[PDB]
């Protein structure tokens, strides 16, 4: 019933899905690269159409590039079904204008015509989930228009996003802080949760908590990928109990525009048997809450919680669980009207390279930091109108650049102040 | 004993012979005088015809346009091996042209060759079939193998019937007129054989000249490459092997539709002298070398095109386990149709040279055959369509639509192993 | 009187049976290489044919290969007798049209004299073996005319067929699936029972449960040989209580054409003391009815089954077998109608390596995606006509590959069938 349906856009977006798409598969016991299994585990249903002994992975793979498939098959094998793919034919040059004005409508609607065939295969819709990139010029705003699009058709639906936002020291391009406030009045528009990740942070879990030397992108996308496997755990094992997309945005969101969270996974352990078997949930709950696995450019033991959830997968002990959030909730901080703080879950099926391991997903006022520097990073090249032209050239008003912003900030204020307010809430 | 009758037609098809030859006295323990060397070992009989004397004989017949091939392999490379009596020469040579070996010229030989071929027959109780060997480049070669091979064709119809085509390189073997007996050849090919492997000189010599990189070589190496491809190649119809048993198996494992016959190979290590001191070859390294780019003799990339069929022959100690972990591991290096199972097939038999610890060939029903055929056809319409050298083939009777008709038949062909590809 | 027969045909058939005889050999006291022997113990009457102080092994030989004695020779000494080998001319190519329609009716009548000469040397015939190999080119279509032609001569006799099919995940040859279903269409119309043996579990078996490292071809045929060996274990040590063809037979079989079984053994121990004293009845049910020991790609603890039974062998308590078969009904899943389940025996004769040991066969309705692969996959080949050259010009008429299909996809209708109806045959 829970069926989901994912959507890739720009190359980031393919390549940080391609690596769940490929770990997924290895949980479940499927050839990564031809999806040909005999022997599965797990409800391979929630993900995979299966036909014959194909398990078919169901993803709209989304471009504005002139061979986007050439460039999966030299990638992923036959693991994706070629009419999900769609190519385009010139490209958005890191403007989201391009992505979202200038696209297209032919592109556009074959985009919708493969979502449509992938929603008609399903029982129900449990959910969508799009994966981007926010500083591009597909997967910012070509992946927008799909978010606005999807949402119009299928309202009352979950989306989850996960992206990529900037980086909170070096910057890509000077365009980024426009792509990035546009994608983002989209996400707050659209998504029913978003999940903010960045390069900075994931580099530095992959120099400290894995033992690569020197890692590139590659490795950095195991570390999202496995959060994203994680994060899966209990639609794709099942369980008496257990998580779907429509638990964690009710349980997660107290108001309808804030549903940014963080996201957290310990321990990281790349295939093979490099890990330690330290097998303690208490550790593993001391980690996730810690600010060194958070794969964003905040820190959150310094704010002030809304809500949190905590997946534990593996040979967990009732004890250990309710012992440890005890802790967790002694040592950080939270908002009195929520008073019950978080949302629990186990999963029995251990993650096929340890025995244990936890995922935390959160609402924690300090991401409000990641916003404001791309805000002001925004103000200060608007205000002097440096490659502004490249965005009203391409069917912008200022009105748009200034209403973007202006959501933005609107978010950030609600943040800011429901936090503050929160310390006289318990007198 | 199933028997084959191996026949070398054409300059090339008999320079190879006395390393072909060569190769299976040493391989079964006879001397280069028919006499046995201690024990023998393998089926000899399939390729040797026992003599009223202690000498073996080998099966085969040598056809020459010319008198000068044969003169020097029965006279000087290899003396007192062949029999003076299944040698078959004319005088006139082929001046280079199809026409002449299959209109012409060729065609007043063909009741001395079909009777020399009938006496070799009669000699045989199980005839399992006919090995030709020719250059598809030269007249000789190029037009009488295909007059031959329809000529057994009609007798004989209950035979498997291979051939052994060497395209000639674009260098050291070239010609200005090459282009012209190729396509007319494989216009024939195509309907004469069962099997036809072919094997691609440029290939061989890129191949020899990298593993050569490190060493001065010899010259007779690329010779004796071309011989063992096609020795090991009949290794299985030698010994008693798992696999291809029999040529009847290699065509039902290898052929899925009357056209789509044209074969591909690989072979490691290509040469014992190439590869000395420690060669220590894994089962595992030996799999991995077979469909390699500097194995494969043909410019042919496996990840390139789509497999219709695929059989591996090893020889020596090669255990399955490995073997099967060694196809998983191909992923997506060798794909075929999604019409098709990947029907991989290795096994492995008897190792006759002390030298190496292990080896293998492999046969392959690739598309990128297309590719070869395509090259060729291009260099072929260039000249046809301007009548370049056309004067040459007219003169002896080939009415210009003889020209058209196998352009057609070519284009046809590559169309079809592209099918998949699409 | 129970005096067996074999028959076997083709390289794979020769080489199993190989290993079962010299196997046989070994537990009754006989010399493998000669078949002489002093002192023997057990009733070697049931497979040899004493004569002095030799004891030659009741089978048939049959091959199309040109030097099927000599072969056997150089592997297997003077232990089988030249008269009962049968040579051919050239040999079918993997391809089911020359073993069944281009043999030479010569060469089926040789076989035949041998079989009757065989079947003249015994007080009553017990039932034939058949060892084979369906995607061959003689132990498919020769093979299957064998069958043809016994049942035809001798109704009425329990024929067993123990067979190698294709492998569920990589294949031979492109020609295996007509090869393979003509065969099952043959075993369906033919055969008492049908042993489904394939190599991909044999594997998985030989390098996990064997200590063997890089196992071949030789190791795999002793986990075959095994199977083999113990279910023939009550025919040739007797007992009071025992089992002989025909009892498996009407145990197992309840209709006509559902009599396709799984087979199962354990411990699986190579030549030596490397075994290990586990002496529990208990540990090897809850192992023979697991996943791991089956010896076909398939997964009979998600399936349902219609009969089993179970063979004992060595000093193996009444009591270890009652609590250990309960365990048994509780944990699997059988068919209402029939309420007893099981057959179950008992030989108090320890197999040559080991105290103790257990062999189980059974109907479980999971055989039938071996057959469904195998359906598919020339379904496919067979709309294309690839390879199909090969069948028609050597006397199919296509007409013959589609009925031999029609009977294969009956066979799995009801299976099928019979299971879904099961579900409610208990309300
Ligand atoms: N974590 C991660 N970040 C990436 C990857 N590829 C690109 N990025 C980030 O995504 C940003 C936008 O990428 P881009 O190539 O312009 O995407 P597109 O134009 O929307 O297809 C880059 O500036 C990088 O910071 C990846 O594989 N993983
Ligand atoms: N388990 C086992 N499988 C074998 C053995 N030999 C061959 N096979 C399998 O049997 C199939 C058919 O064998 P084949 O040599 O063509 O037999 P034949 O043509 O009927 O004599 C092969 O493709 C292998 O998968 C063996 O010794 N034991």
């Amino acid at each position: 019933a829970g069926e989901i349906v994912c959507i890739q856009v720009g190359q980031a977006g393919n390549q940080i899905a391609g690596a769940f798409w490929q770990k997924i598969c290895a949980e479940h016991g499927i050839d990564p690269v031809n999806g040909k299994a005999i022997d599965v585990v797990g409800d391979t249903d929630i993900f995979f159409n299966t036909i014959g002994d194909k398990y078919i992975p169901r993803a709209v793979v989304v471009d504005l590039e002139p061979a986007v498939v050439e460039n999966i098959r030299e990638k992923f094998g036959t693991l994706f079904d070629p009419k999900s793919i769609v190519s385009g034919a010139d490209g958005a040059g890191n403007n989201f204008a391009i992505g979202f004005n200038e696209h297209g409508a032919e592109t556009l609607e074959k985009v919708m015509q493969v979502v449509e065939q992938r929603v008609s295969e399903t029982e129900s819709i449990g959910g969508f989930i799009l994966t981007h990139s926010c500083g591009g010029g597909t997967g910012s705003g070509f992946g927008s228009k799909i978010l606005k699009t999807i949402r119009e058709r299928y309202p009352k639906v979950p989306i989850f996003t996960f992206s990529i936002f900037p980086s909170p020291k070096i910057s890509e391009t000077v365009v980024e802080p426009y792509n990035a406030i546009m994608t983002l009045s989209n996400l707050i528009k659209y998504a029913s949760c978003s999940i903010v990740l960045d390069n900075e942070a994931l580099f530095s879990i992959a120099e400290k908590k894995l033992e690569v030397e020197n890692p590139s992108l590659e490795d950095l996308n195991l570390i999202i990928a496995q959060v994203l496997t994680n994060v899966t755990a209990s639609l794709r094992f099942s369980g008496t109990l257990n998580l779907d997309l429509g638990k964690l945005v009710t349980n997660l969101v107290p108001f309808s525009n804030l549903h940014f969270l963080m996201a957290s996974t310990a321990p990281l352990v790349l295939a093979g048997k490099e890990s330690y078997e330290k097998m303690t949930a208490k550790e593993l709950s001391a980690q996730v809450f810690g600010d060194e696995y958070i794969c964003a450019a905040c820190k959150p033991t310094t704010g002030r919680y809304l809500a949190a959830s905590v997946l534990f997968r593996g040979a967990v002990k009732t004890s250990d669980v309710n012992e440890a959030m005890a802790t967790v909730k002694e040592q950080n901080s939270f908002v009195n009207w929520i008073p019950t703080g978080f949302k629990i879950s186990k999963s029995e099926t251990s993650p096929k390279d340890s025995a244990l391991g936890v995922i935390m997903l959160g609402n924690n006022s300090e991401i409000v930091s990641v916003f404001e520097r791309i805000g002001a990073n925004f103000d200060r090249l608007w205000s002097r109108k440096a490659f502004a032209h490249w965005f009203t050239d391409s069917g912008f008003e200022e009105k748009d650049l200034d209403d973007a912003r202006a959501l933005v900030q609107k978010v950030i204020d609600d943040y800011r102040k429901l936090t503050e307010d929160a310390e006289n809430l318990y007198f | 004993a199933r028997e084959v009758i191996t026949i070398h037609v054409g300059e090339l098809g008999i320079q190879i012979a006395p390393n072909f030859w060569k190769y299976l006295c040493d391989e079964h323990n006879i001397d280069y005088k028919g006499q046995e060397k201690g024990k023998i070992r393998g089926v000899i009989d399939n390729f040797f015809e026992k003599a009223s004397i202690g000498k073996w004989i080998p099966r085969t017949i040598l056809v020459d346009l010319g008198p000068n091939a044969i003169r020097k392999v029965t006279k000087k490379d290899m003396k007192d091996f062949f029999d003076p009596k299944r040698c078959v020469m004319g005088l006139a040579g082929d001046a280079n042209l199809f026409a002449k070996g299959y209109y012409s010229y060729g065609t007043r030989f063909m009741e001395e060759i079909m009777d020399k071929i009938q006496k070799e027959v009669d000699q045989t109780e199980h005839l399992q079939g006919f090995i030709v060997v020719h250059s598809i480049g030269d007249g000789t070669g190029a037009g009488l193998a295909p007059l031959i091979m329809e000529a057994i064709k009609k007798k004989h119809p209950k035979l498997v019937m291979m051939s052994y085509s060497i395209v000639p390189s674009q260098n050291m073997d070239c010609s200005t007129i090459l282009p012209y007996n190729a396509i007319l050849s494989l216009d024939k090919l195509t309907s004469c054989a069962d099997i036809s492997m072919i094997i691609d000189n440029d290939s061989i010599y890129r191949i020899v000249a990298t593993q050569g990189k490190e060493n001065e070589l010899s010259e007779s190496i690329f010779d004796q490459v071309l011989a063992k491809a096609l020795v090991e190649i009949t290794a299985t119809l030698r010994f008693n092997s798992p696999l291809n048993r029999s040529m009847m198996e290699m065509s039902t494992n290898l052929v899925p539709f009357p056209r789509n016959h044209f074969l591909m190979t690989s072979m490691s290590p290509l040469e014992t002298s190439l590869t000395s001191a420690h060669q220590k070859i894994e089962t595992k390294e030996l799999m991995q070398d077979l469909i390699d780019q500097d194995h494969i003799l043909a410019p042919i990339t496996v990840e390139k095109g789509v497999f219709t069929a695929f059989v591996i022959a090893l020889r020596g100690e090669n255990p399955h386990s490995i073997l099967q972990n060694s196809i998983k591991g191909f992923g997506d290096r060798v794909k075929f149709s999604e019409i098709f199972p990947t029907a991989i097939k290795a096994d492995s038999t008897t190792l006759t040279d002390e030298k190496l610890a292990r080896s293998g060939i492999t046969l392959m029903n690739h598309s990128g055959v297309a590719n070869l055929f395509q090259f060729l056809l291009t260099q072929f319409e260039l000249m046809y369509d301007h009548d370049a050298f056309t004067t040459w083939y007219y003169q002896e009777g080939m009415q210009p639509s003889e020209f058209e008709a196998a352009k057609n038949n070519i284009q046809k062909l590559i169309t079809e192993y592209k099918q998949d590809e699409y």
